[PDB]
């Protein structure tokens, strides 16, 4: 007696992670973070002509900016043969890219009395209650008609510097070069676009004949009304062909007999709830059993989801002259890394169970109870120095460093002094004084103090821990 | 201006274990002076020979015997052998003789002259039985003394002087054996021995090289083998020069006012002269002579070990009988145990230090060319631009670049003096396989077929009337094994001798080069050469590989090992004297755990003591074994080269391979030494803390350490503080209970 609920429980928790761990091994590459991070750097690298070189970010300016529409902008996916357009024979010119575009009107508001002849374009922020349809320009094709975002087989925007809904127009590419060629050339010889738009999208899905897999390419552009334009740019591993050998037939086994454990977990506790002790929560140990079985549950939603897409998905490829639509299944690198993370965590959990048996290697590692939460005051009072020192420097460099351009990543700025990556080879010009004291204030209150006190923290709880181990 | 390291190392060992045994003893002579303020039986003292005998004499009891030494006994107490009053023989005889004659007595008549009979207190069987029981019944005089078995003669004077100085006037088996009521301190003893031995190496230095100009008895013929005319003539006449300096310091420790005092200061004077002028002197040493150095020194030194102190002792005897003609010559069990183990710790200590220099002769006996190898290998790797080798990733730039910076180098005026043409080889597998789907190569290596065991004609396949002519030059038994990143490759393969003259060379490479041998497959071709240097008495070999994985790209590395190439026929080198000694380490190390093992019986197992003494033994077993085969396998190479010098190329690389091999073991002993003698430390009585914290610390720390890198190589442990808090509480803990 009172060695099976610790024995068996271990067992089949290890058995578990175990399984888990076994359909997570042929389910995303080894390199997929560094290939994430490969893709992010090397999305705004786009030149502007023969005459000028002004990028995405050296063309803001009149000609700088007419020198980078006037150019490859729309050349890169498309390439000469040694019709097709292949660039490494991977993905070839099967299907085109989309461009989405969200805007707003103005007029909405009334102007100052003393600035009435002043002040005439003056529109107020983006919003759902400032939507508009008028389209401007002559009528000579069918690139100005006016269509919503449920109909054409879409979403929202879900934007950094604007949050539009899923009004606007739709751009597609062609299938060849010598008519995307022509067709950009006609279209920038006049205007193309107004100052009013609010949310910009490009989604790019490519085959990748290579590596069975669906590739998507999104890049985010908002411009609010308070100045300023936040651009950004990422990639999704989407799966929507997964379905080439045994592998997958492996992995759906693998998922059903996930379910079905978790399944026969949440029967076992409601067999357990209604007949013992229910509407409980002053354990502050079966939470993480509560997250265990929430983890389970976002598992199986997303796995269902997935399924749901895929099946959604299936009706594409009908001819062979339109683009695969997979702006629908766009969270399965999101999915895999969570996945990944459960797994992680049945590990450890079924580690801790586990651990019981160490007579005293593990006995004071499990301090949890001790510290229930008991920490969190540190935290606190050390995010918000570390907000301090991030808007301080923010405050006074950001100008002449060309590292504190911006607040998320002067937070890794500062991450990366700490760790170790000192560069000190800009703050001292950016500021002789009130520079070098930022750095050495920071270091002190850094290195000293809070890293020291977090130290004493565990410290007396180790020894109070031990103390009643002693004396009990 | 050239160190010699040998005589540095000798001395400096020698001091060390000078000022431990110092520090071990005096604290053992503090002890015995304490004490100095069972081999016996304790039987009945019920003894009351004491009649009628008026006096407060003492009495004086001599336990005789083989191993056996007990001091006088006193008369303490109220009555203390008062006036006609008797007396209780029980005292702590430390030592006694076992089932012989053990009986010797004498009374001194302190007083008036007593008048009785004291026959005995028998002591029959208590204990060990150390005599007899029996009775002498000798009446009490003035200066009464009665022996013998269980006066004047000449006869049994010279054998009881001889035993009873036998252990005590031989300096060196004597620190061990101190008997009571001596004020030769045991302390001096240690400070004599270690003059000796100072003044020993300071003759025997100054006799080597520095003075000869009488017969040219040293100079071309350094036979440092022992020739019984060349090394043990120079010990032992070392050693007889030395006793008149030594007597005499020696007869001034014993016996008169305050003189001792500074004995002490004049002994390390001349102990710090004798060393200075081995040190400076140890400059012009070659390295054959400093060997014969030491062999004649250890020659020496077993001279006034084993005959010129028992002649010592005989004469010294002699002396002290034939003239003067003098007759006279709960905590007690603790305080034995600690003398015991005193006495153990203490020989160990002259075990550990001679193995100590045992492996430092071994490891850093030639450390003065260390420095030499770096400088070539770096010269080496940076002329033929290293660099530059290593960019290249096509298979055809290597052609312009061995055409060149390669032929130059090989083929000059003087060119880096060569010792051997270079050579080209090659290996193809004959399971060609096809170029990889494009992007990053497939690091794993593929296409593992067959081996080249056939015979191929100029351009490839077409025999005629004869066989291959290039044949596959099939692989010797030393090999090479370069551990290639694709596979790990052998000596094998078809090979080419890159003619022999500068123009040659070229016409070689071109006509050859036309022909497309190796551009199809291609699966390695490897490039290597000798690069002896005399300067400083080094050779290199050089080797430049370069890997095809997949057809188009290639994989290039080299590697340069410098090495000394000393043969093992050379006569008794260093390493083969300090190699064949460790063998005799590693055998009595053996034999010491295995007369243990079957005296414990079995269940020796789950003991680190039980485990660490293997470790021990097999790696010195492996350093003596290594050395000894880099010897044969460099006599072999040199032998084999030199019957065909003109035209072979014998690939040295073995030898450089053996050479690394044996250096990385002789640095892993001498770094488990250090260890140890850091364990050693504890011994002090305030330092103990440190260590046996560590060793109640180290299994929860590793289990905890597990549980986290398990739970995960991210710095969580040492990234802020967590071992601190541990290690703090345990020596908190452990400093209280100690206090």
């Amino acid at each position: 007696k009172y060695l099976k609920s610790v024995l068996r429980e271990l067992v089949t928790y290890l058995l578990f992670l175990i399984v888990l761990c076994i359909l997570t091994y042929g389910m995303m590459s080894s390199n997929v973070y560094y290939y994430t991070r490969m893709m992010s750097q090397l999305f705004l690298d786009t030149p502007v002509s023969k005459t000028e070189k002004t990028n995405f970010k050296t063309l803001s300016s009149m000609e700088d900016f007419w020198k980078f529409t006037e150019g490859s902008l729309l050349d890169g996916l498309y390439w000469k043969m040694q019709n097709r357009s292949f660039i490494f024979y991977e993905n070839l010119l099967l299907g085109v890219p989309r461009i989405r575009q969200l805007r707003v009107r103005n007029g909405s508001c009334s102007i100052p009395q003393d600035l009435r002849d002043e002040i005439k374009e003056c529109y107020d922020v983006y919003s759902v209650s400032s939507e508009d349809r008028a389209p401007f320009g002559p009528r000579n094709g069918t690139a100005w008609i006016y269509t919503s975002e449920k109909d054409l087989n879409g979403s929202s925007h879900w934007g950094i510097i604007a949050t539009y809904s899923g009004a606007g127009y739709y751009l597609d590419l062609s299938r060849t070069r010598e008519e995307t060629a022509a067709q950009v050339a006609s279209l920038k010889k006049n205007v193309w676009l107004d100052r009013g738009t609010r949310a910009t999208f490009i989604d790019f899905s490519v085959y990748n004949a290579n590596i069975n897999l669906f590739c998507v390419v999104r890049l985010l552009v908002e411009f609010p009304a308070t100045g300023g334009v936040i651009p950004s740019w990422q990639f999704q591993p989407l799966k929507l062909i997964r379905y080439v050998t045994t592998f997958d037939f492996f992995l759906a086994a693998c998922e059903i007999i996930f379910c079905f454990f978790i399944f026969y977990y949440v029967v076992e506790e409601i067999l357990e709830i209604r007949i013992h002790k229910l509407h409980y929560f002053r354990s502050f140990w079966n939470c993480l059993d509560v997250v265990i079985v929430v983890l389970s549950v976002v598992a199986i939603g997303i796995n269902i989801y997935r399924t749901s897409n895929v099946e959604v998905l299936l009706q594409f490829l009908e001819d062979q002259n339109t683009f695969p639509n997979f702006e629908h299944l766009a969270y399965w690198q999101i999915q895999f890394n969570n996945i990944a993370a459960v797994t992680v965590f049945f590990v450890w959990i079924k580690l801790f169970k586990f651990i019981n048996f160490n007579r005293t290697m593990s006995q004071l590692s499990t301090t949890m109870s001790r510290c229930a939460k008991d920490l969190f005051g540190f935290a606190i009072m050390f995010f918000i120095i570390f907000l301090a020192y991030a808007q301080l420097a923010y405050l006074v460099f950001g100008t002449q460093v060309d590292d504190f351009s911006t607040f998320q990543e002067c937070i890794f700025t500062q991450f990366r002094i700490i760790l170790g990556d000192i560069n000190f080879a800009e703050i001292e010009e950016a500021n002789r004084v009130l520079g070098p004291i930022y750095f050495t204030t920071f270091v002190f209150f850094m290195f000293f103090i809070l890293l020291n006190m977090f130290a004493a923290i565990i410290a007396d709880t180790y020894s109070e821990v031990k103390s009643d181990l002693a004396q009990q | 201006a050239d160190v010699n390291y040998i005589v540095m190392l000798t001395c400096a060992v020698c001091l060390v274990t000078y000022m431990v045994m110092a520090a071990i003893l005096h604290k053992l002579d503090q002890l015995d002076a304490s004490r100095g303020r069972r081999f016996k039986y304790e039987i009945l003292v019920k003894t009351g020979w004491g009649r009628g005998s008026g006096t407060t004499a003492h009495v004086g009891i001599m336990l005789y015997g083989v191993d056996s030494r007990s001091g006088h006994r006193h008369l303490d107490g109220d009555r203390a052998f008062h006036r006609n009053s008797l007396d209780i023989f029980r005292i702590a005889t430390p030592h006694s003789l076992g089932s012989v004659w053990k009986i010797r007595v004498w009374h001194d008549n302190k007083g008036l002259s007593p008048a009785w009979f004291l026959q005995h207190v028998i002591v029959r069987d208590l204990q060990t039985a150390r005599s007899a029981f029996f009775l002498v019944n000798d009446w009490l005089s003035v200066e009464t003394e009665a022996n013998g078995g269980l006066l004047l003669r000449f006869r049994r004077l010279l054998v009881a002087e001889l035993q009873r100085g036998f252990f005590d006037k031989h300096i060196w088996l004597s620190i061990w054996d101190r008997p009571p009521r001596s004020r030769f301190t045991r302390i001096q003893r240690a400070t004599c021995c270690v003059l000796l031995i100072c003044l020993f190496l300071g003759a025997n230095a100054v006799w080597y090289g520095a003075v000869g100009d009488s017969a040219y008895s040293t100079g071309h013929v350094s036979r440092l083998s022992p020739l019984s005319v060349d090394t043990v003539a120079v010990g032992l006449v070392s050693s007889v020069v030395v006793y008149p300096v030594y007597l005499a310091i020696l007869f001034l420790f014993r016996m008169p006012a305050w003189c001792a005092s500074l004995a002490h200061g004049l002994s390390l004077l001349l102990v710090a002269v004798a060393v200075a002028v081995s040190g400076w002197v140890g400059a012009s040493f070659p390295p054959g002579v400093s060997v014969a150095w030491l062999l004649s020194s250890s020659a020496s030194f077993l001279a006034s070990f084993l005959g010129w102190e028992p002649l010592k002792v005989l004469l010294e005897a002699l002396y002290f009988s034939l003239v003067a003609k003098r007759l006279h010559p709960f905590l007690a069990k603790e305080e034995a145990r600690k003398v015991k183990r005193l006495h153990g710790m203490l020989r160990s200590l002259l075990v550990y230090m001679l193995f100590l220099l045992v492996t430092l002769l071994a490891s850093y006996g030639d450390a003065s060319c260390h420095g030499h190898a770096y400088r070539l290998q770096s010269a080496i790797k940076q002329e033929l631009h290293s660099r530059a080798f290593l960019a290249i990733t096509r298979s055809e730039e290597l052609w312009p670049w061995m055409a060149h910076v390669l032929l130059p180098y090989v083929h000059g005026n003087q060119s880096s003096p060569e010792l051997g043409p270079p050579r080209l080889r090659q290996v193809r597998l004959q399971e060609a396989l096809y170029p990889d789907p494009p992007g990053p190569r497939v690091h794993t290596c593929s296409a593992a077929g067959g081996f080249s065991t056939s015979d191929y004609d100029v351009g490839w396949e077409s025999p005629h009337n004869g066989s291959g002519t290039w044949a596959y030059s099939a692989p010797d038994l030393l090999g090479a094994w370069s551990w290639g990143s694709c596979a790990v490759y052998d000596s094998g393969g078809y090979v080419q001798e890159l003619g022999l003259s500068l123009e040659e060379s070229r016409d070689r490479l071109r006509f050859l080069q036309l022909h497309n041998w190796l551009d199809n497959r291609s699966r390695a071709v490897f490039l290597e050469l000798t690069r002896y240097s005399p300067a400083v008495g080094l050779h290199a070999a050089v080797t430049l590989r370069l890997e095809f994985p997949a057809a188009g790209r290639a994989l290039a590395a080299l590697s340069v090992r410098p090495f000394a190439l000393r043969r093992l026929s050379a006569g008794l080198s260093l390493p083969l004297l300090t190699s064949v000694c460790l063998l005799l380490f590693a055998v009595h190390f053996a034999v010491a755990e295995a007369r243990t093992w079957h005296r414990e019986g079995r269940w020796r197992v789950l003991r680190l003591g039980a485990w660490a003494r293997w470790l021990l033994v097999a790696l010195t077993a492996a350093t003596a074994l290594v050395r000894l085969a880099q010897l044969g396998a460099a006599d072999r190479q040199w032998t084999r080269f030199v019957r065909g010098r003109p035209r072979r190329f014998t690939s040295f690389d073995q030898v450089a391979q053996l050479s690394s091999a044996a250096r990385g073991l002789a640095a892993s002993l001498l770094f488990l030494l250090l260890v140890k003698a850091a364990q050693q430390l504890r011994f002090v009585r305030q330092w103990s803390v440190f260590g046996k914290t560590l060793c109640r610390a180290l299994p929860e720390l590793l289990g905890v350490t597990l549980g986290l890198v398990v739970l995960g190589a991210l710095r969580l442990w040492g990234a802020l503080r967590l071992g601190a808090v541990i290690l703090r509480w345990r020596y908190h803990a452990l400093r209280g209970e100690l206090y």
